[PDB]
C-alpha cells in the first residue's frame, strides 16, 4: 500500500507507506493550497465589481 | 433604481428601512441556517419558534460623544429579555441561534466621525485585577441589552474582589490585541459622510451544534470611534446611536422550568 | 498552484476606476497594480506552500519544562521530589499559544516528544546507574500518585512511556482528542449558570476556558530506587499539531500574557514604539 | 453605475481619479498616436522613450482668488523640467508629443466660480513695448512650470529693452482677440456647483510632422476665470489650481549632447 | 560518454595547418595531436566522471569549530560560555571556500552534518551525566538568545536539532535559500548609494557581499543543567553542497585570505618560488 | 517508486527509494557528463576552422 507523491522542488517522487493502525500517527496532511479569501476579504451580501463604484 | 445604498429587511413582524447603508455583510459569507440531522447532537424534537422570537429587537440607545471611547454587547446575553426570544432560551437547556444585526447612526452633512462596528466570535476580555486570572463576574459579564463601555485607561483593583469586571481598554480591544486588527472579523464602518448604518448577518458560530446560551456568548458586538464625533456649532452635540438585533434560525433542546439567573 | 502572475496592461482613460472604493461595506481594498499603472507580463511560478497551516503549525515546540529527581527522601517534601505531575497545556510557554490564537477553534492530531536531561546533584556522594522514566498520562477521573512508588504508576489502563536516559527522545500521537466538534482556544462564557437567591459562592469564581477545560494530567517518575548520588531531571515537552484544521481568525496577541487567560498586565501594555513624526523613513 | 463624473486616468506609473469631473475633451476628436511611415520627415530611428516620460507630471499649484485674472502655460515648455520627458526634450534637436491635461480645483457646495481651460495652438502673445513689434525674450516667453497670469490692464514699457515680456491682458486673450471668443479653441469649464476638474487630450498639433521642442511651443494652456470665485464668509478666500500634464506618443530624433537654455 | 579516443593518422604536406592559429582572437589552442604527429588508434573508455561538479563539491567539509560549556557560571563572561552564536558561514576556513570560489555564482541545496565532542574539565570536581545539546537555526529577523535557558530555546519556529551525545553525528538537508536566483560568491558593489550632501557616515562603511549576505545564526547550548564537573566541547558544523550547479568560473586563490573579503596580506603575496634558471628541468 | 540505475563500474544495478517529501533531502544528483567547453575556450563570433588560417 505505498503511496508515490510528487516532492517538493530543490535547487523527484517520493514513496510513503503508513505503518499504524491510528491516522494519527501519520507524518504531516499533504500541502493544501485551497483558498478563498474573500470570506474575509469581501464578506458582502451584493457583488461588488471594482471597476464599478462601489456605492451606487 | 435599485441601490447599494437602499435596503429593506423583514423578520416575523418587524420591518427595518435604511436609505444610506453600504452594502451588507454576511459574516464569513454564510448564511445562517436549521442544524441538520448529520450534524445533530441532543435528540429530543427541537422547539423552533420562528416568528414569535426571529424578529428585530431595538436595545436601548447609547449617546455618541466627541469623548466616547466605544460600546460593547454580548450575544445572546443582550437579548436575553427580550420577548419570546428570552422565553424560549430561559426555559431551554439549549439553544442556538444567527442574527441579522442593524447598527443605526444617523446625523448630517455636516457632521464628521467613523464607527467601526465589529462581530467578533468568542469575545473574551480581560479582567479588572492583577491578584487573578480570568476572574470576571457572572453578572459583570452579562450586562445585557445595557452593554458596557470601553475606557482609555487601564486601572485594575487594589483588592482582587473589587476587580471582577472587564478591563475593556478600546486599544488592546478589551483583551490584549491592537485594535486595528480588528478588521479580522465581520465588520462594516459607519463613517457619516457615507452611511448611516451597518448591516451585518451572523451565522451561528461555536466548535458545537448546540450550545447552552445562559453559560456562553457566541458573539461579541463591538462599536468603537475610529475617528471621532466632531461638529462645528458644537462639539459637544451627541448623536444616538441604535442597535437592533433579530435572532434567526433559532432552535432549541432540553425543555424544563425556567432558567432564572442571578442578578447579584 | 502559485501566487498571481500579472498580467500585461497599459493605461486607461475610462469611467472605469477600481482604484476608487467604499470599505464601510466591510470589504477590504481589492484593487491590484494592474488596475492602477501600466505593467508588464511577469510569469510567477513562486508558491505559498509554506503559509499553509499544516506549514505554519509543522513544527515541535517546546510548551513546558517538568523537573524530577532520585535521593533517599526523608521528608514529605523531600519525597514530593521523586515525581511530578503537571496538568497538560500549552499556556506555560508563549511561541506555540500565540500562533494557536490566530485562530479560535482548532481541530488536530498532536505529535508529542520528550527531551530528558540529567545533571549529579553533588560530587562527593559516589555515582548512579542508568534512569529509567515513566511518563503516564492520567486522563480526566483517573487516580493520581501520592507517591513515586504506589499502585497508580502500574498504569493498566492510562498509557504509559518507559523511557531509558541517553536514548533518543521518546515520542507519540495522541488523536483530536476534543469533547467538542474542534478545540476552542477562547469560550466566552462560564461552567455553570448561577441562578437567582441560591447560596453558591459568586465571588470567588472564574470565567472562560479555564472554567471547562480538562485535558488530563502527565505524572512523570524516575523509575529506579534512590543512588547516594543525588539525580536531578529536566523533562522538556514538545507539541505539534498535524492533520490541522482551523477557523475564525483573530489578531495576535500584541502584549505580554500574565497568565491562562486573556488578562494584561498594567506595566506592559505599549507595544509600539513612538515615532519622531508621522513623516519619518 | 458608470458615469460622466468619475473617471480614472492611468499614463505610466500614474494615476489620476476625479469624482466630480464633466466628460473630457478630446481636441479636434484626434488621439495622439506615433508618426507614420508615410508622413515621416527625419531619417535616424527615433527614440519613443514610452513609460518613462508618458506620464502624469504635477506643476506647482496657483491660488485663486476673487481678484485674479487668470493664468497662462505653453507646452513643451512648462514639462521641460520634468524627469525624463525634459531629458529627452534636451538630448534631442527633435521632438513631438501629444498630452492629457488634468486641472485639479475643487472648493464646496457654497462657493461658486467658473474657469475657462482652453487649449490653444501656436498660442502667440502680443509684446509690451510699442517701440519695437513681436520683441520677446526667450527667458519670459518660456517661464516653465511657473507659467504667467494675466493683467486686466496694459501698460506698454517707456523703454524697448523693458517691454520684452508678454502683454497678457485677459480680455483680448494676450493676443489682440476677444475672450469671449475663445471657445472656438479645445476647451473645458471648471463651474464650481458642476465640476472640480477639466481634462483634455490633446494631439500633436503643428504644420510639420515633428519640430525643435526647444524653440517652439505647440500649445498654450490658458486658464482664465470667466466667473469670479465668490464664497460668502470670506470673499478673500483662495482655492488652488492645480495642473497635472501626462506626454503621450512621445518621440524624438536627432540625438546629441544635451541643450541647455539660457536662462537670462 | 568518454574522453577522446585518438585516431589513426600518418604525416601530411598541405597547405591546411593546425598546428598555427592566433590567440588574439580570444579562442585558446585547439590542435591536438593527430594534428601535429602520426598517430596510432586508442580508443578511450576513461571518463571525466570525478570531475563532474557534483563529483568535486560531494563532500562533507569542515566549515567551523564551535565551542560550548556546562558549568556553575557566577559571571558574565561564564553565563555566556554556556551557550554560543554563529553567523552561517563559509568563510572561517579556507578549502572549501577555495574550491566555490572556482565560480561566480552558484545553486546548491546543503546537507549540514556536526561532530560534537566533551572533555573534562578537571578531575577533582566528581563527574557529569551525558550531555543532550540543542542546535538551533535562527534565521534573520528571529530573536537571538542572551542566556543558555531563556525563552527563544522553545524553538516553536527555528527548526532545531535535539543530539545526545555519543550518538551519530547529527545531519539535516537545507533547500537552496537564496533570495536571488544563484547565490553570488563575489558581488562587487554594495548595499545602499550613498547620496550628495547626506550627513550618514562614509568613512567606516564596507564593500562587496559582506554588505549584503546574511544566512542567519546558529545557536548551540548544552540543555543540561549543571553538574559539579565542567565539561567544555567542541561543536565541528560540516558542509556538502549538493544537486550542484555553477557559473561563470575564476582563477582559484592564489595567495592566503586574511578575512571575509578578497583582501591579501603583505607578507604573504609571493606564492612562486623562484627557479634558478629559465631552463630549469 | 524504486528507480533501478546502473552502477560505477568497479574492479551492475542498484536501487534508490526516496523517503523525503523535499528534494533537497535526496543523496548527490545523477552523472551529468555534459560539457561545451567552446564557451569558455572559442567564444568567438565568426567561425574559426583548425585546418585554416586563424586570422585571412
Ligand atoms: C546543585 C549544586 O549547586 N550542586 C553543587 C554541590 C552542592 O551545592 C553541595 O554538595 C550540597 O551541599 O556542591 C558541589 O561543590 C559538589 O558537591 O561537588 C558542586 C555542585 O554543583
Ligand atoms: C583544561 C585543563 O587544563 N584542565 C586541567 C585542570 C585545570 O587546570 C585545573 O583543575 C583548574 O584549576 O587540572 C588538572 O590537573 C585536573 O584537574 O585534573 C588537569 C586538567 O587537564
Ligand atoms: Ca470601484
Ligand atoms: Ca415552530
Ligand atoms: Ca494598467
Ligand atoms: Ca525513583
Ligand atoms: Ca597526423
Ligand atoms: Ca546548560
Ligand atoms: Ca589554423
Ligand atoms: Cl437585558
Ligand atoms: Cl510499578
Ligand atoms: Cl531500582
Ligand atoms: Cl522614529
Ligand atoms: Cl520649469
Ligand atoms: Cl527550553
Ligand atoms: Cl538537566
Ligand atoms: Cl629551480
Ligand atoms: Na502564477
Ligand atoms: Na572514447
Amino acid at each position: 500500500g505505498a503511496q508515490v507523491s510528487s516532492q517538493k522542488v530543490g535547487a523527484v517522487n517520493y514513496t510513503t507507506i503508513n505503518y499504524y493502525k491510528d491516522s494519527a500517527s501519520n507524518a504531516a496532511s499533504k500541502l493544501d493550497f485551497s483558498q478563498d479569501p474573500s470570506k474575509f476579504t469581501e464578506p458582502v451580501k451584493d457583488i461588488m465589481i471594482k471597476t464599478a463604484p462601489a456605492l451606487n | 433604481g435599485y441601490s447599494d445604498r437602499v435596503r429593506q429587511i423583514t423578520l416575523g413582524n418587524s420591518t427595518i428601512t435604511t436609505q444610506e447603508a453600504a452594502n451588507a455583510v454576511v459574516a464569513y459569507g454564510e448564511w445562517p441556517s436549521y442544524l441538520d440531522d448529520k450534524e445533530a447532537n441532543p435528540i429530543d424534537a427541537p422547539t423552533e419558534p420562528d416568528v414569535s422570537s426571529n424578529r428585530f429587537y431595538t436595545l436601548d440607545s447609547v449617546q455618541w460623544k466627541s469623548t466616547s471611547r466605544g460600546w460593547w454587547w454580548k450575544l445572546p446575553d443582550a437579548l436575553k429579555d427580550m420577548g419570546m426570544f428570552g422565553q424560549n432560551m430561559y426555559y431551554h437547556y439549549l439553544g442556538r441561534s444567527g442574527y441579522t444585526v442593524h447598527v443605526q447612526c444617523n446625523a448630517s452633512k455636516f457632521h464628521q466621525g467613523a464607527l467601526g462596528v465589529f462581530a467578533i466570535p468568542e469575545y473574551v476580555m480581560a479582567c479588572n485585577t492583577e491578584a487573578k486570572t480570568s476572574y470576571v463576574s457572572y453578572v459583570n459579564a452579562n450586562p445585557g441589552e445595557k452593554g458596557g463601555v470601553f475606557d482609555n485607561a487601564y486601572n485594575p483593583s487594589a483588592e482582587a474582589s473589587e476587580g471582577r469586571k472587564f478591563a475593556a481598554l478600546d486599544y488592546l480591544l478589551g483583551c490584549g490585541v491592537l485594535a486595528g486588527n480588528a478588521f479580522v472579523y465581520p465588520h462594516q464602518i459607519i463613517n457619516l459622510r457615507t452611511n448611516n448604518s451597518a448591516t451585518l448577518v451572523l451565522p451561528y458560530v461555536n466548535s458545537l451544534a448546540i450550545d447552552c446560551m445562559a453559560k456562553h456568548n457566541n458573539w461579541g458586538l463591538v462599536i468603537l470611534p475610529l475617528c471621532k464625533l466632531d461638529y462645528a456649532p458644537n462639539s459637544s452635540t451627541e448623536i444616538p446611536i441604535t442597535v437592533t438585533i433579530a435572532p434567526m434560525f433559532t432552535e432549541f433542546n432540553g425543555l424544563r422550568n425556567i432558567t432564572v439567573p442571578a442578578t447579584q | 498552484p502559485t501566487a498571481q502572475s500579472t498580467p500585461l496592461t497599459s493605461g486607461v482613460n475610462s469611467q472605469e476606476v477600481p482604484a476608487l472604493t467604499a470599505v464601510e461595506t466591510g470589504a477590504s481594498g481589492q484593487a491590484v497594480p494592474s488596475d492602477v499603472i501600466e505593467t508588464r507580463h511577469v510569469v510567477n511560478y513562486k508558491t505559498r506552500s509554506e503559509s499553509t497551516l499544516e506549514s505554519f503549525f509543522g513544527r515541535s515546540a517546546c510548551v513546558t519544562i517538568l523537573e524530577v529527581e532520585n535521593f533517599n527522601a526523608t521528608t514529605d517534601a523531600d519525597r514530593k521530589k521523586q515525581f511530578t505531575t503537571w496538568a497538560i497545556t500549552y499556556t506555560d510557554t508563549v511561541q506555540l499559544r500565540r500562533k494557536l490564537e490566530f485562530f479560535t477553534y482548532s481541530r488536530f492530531d498532536l505529535e508529542m516528544t520528550f527531551v530528558i536531561t540529567e545533571r549529579y546533584y553533588a560530587s562527593n556522594t559516589g555515582h548512579a546507574r542508568n534512569q529509567v522514566y515513566q511518563l503516564m498520562y492520567i486522563p480526566p477521573g483517573a487516580p493520581r500518585p501520592t507517591a513515586w512508588d504506589d499502585y497508580t504508576w502500574q498504569s493498566s489502563s492510562n498509557p504509559s512511556v518507559f523511557y531509558t536516559y541517553g536514548s533518543a527522545p521518546p515520542r507519540m500521537s495522541i488523536p483530536y482528542v476534543g469533547i467538542a466538534n474542534a478545540y476552542s482556544h477562547f469560550y466566552d462564557g462560564f461552567a455553570r449558570v448561577p441562578l437567582k437567591d441560591e447560596t453558591v459562592d459568586s465571588g470567588d469564581t472564574y470565567y472562560g476556558l479555564v472554567t471547562i477545560n480538562d485535558f488530563g494530567t502527565l505524572a512523570v517518575r524516575v523509575v529506579n530506587e534512590y543512588n547516594p548520588a543525588r539525580i536531578t531531571s529536566k523533562i522538556r515537552v514538545y507539541m505539534k499539531p498535524k492533520h490541522v484544521r482551523c477557523w475564525c481568525p483573530r489578531p495576535p496577541r500584541a502584549v505580554p500574557y500574565r497568565g491562562e487567560g486573556v488578562d494584561f498586565k498594567q506595566d506592559s501594555i505599549t507595544p509600539l514604539t513612538a515615532v519622531e513624526n508621522i513623516n519619518t523613513f
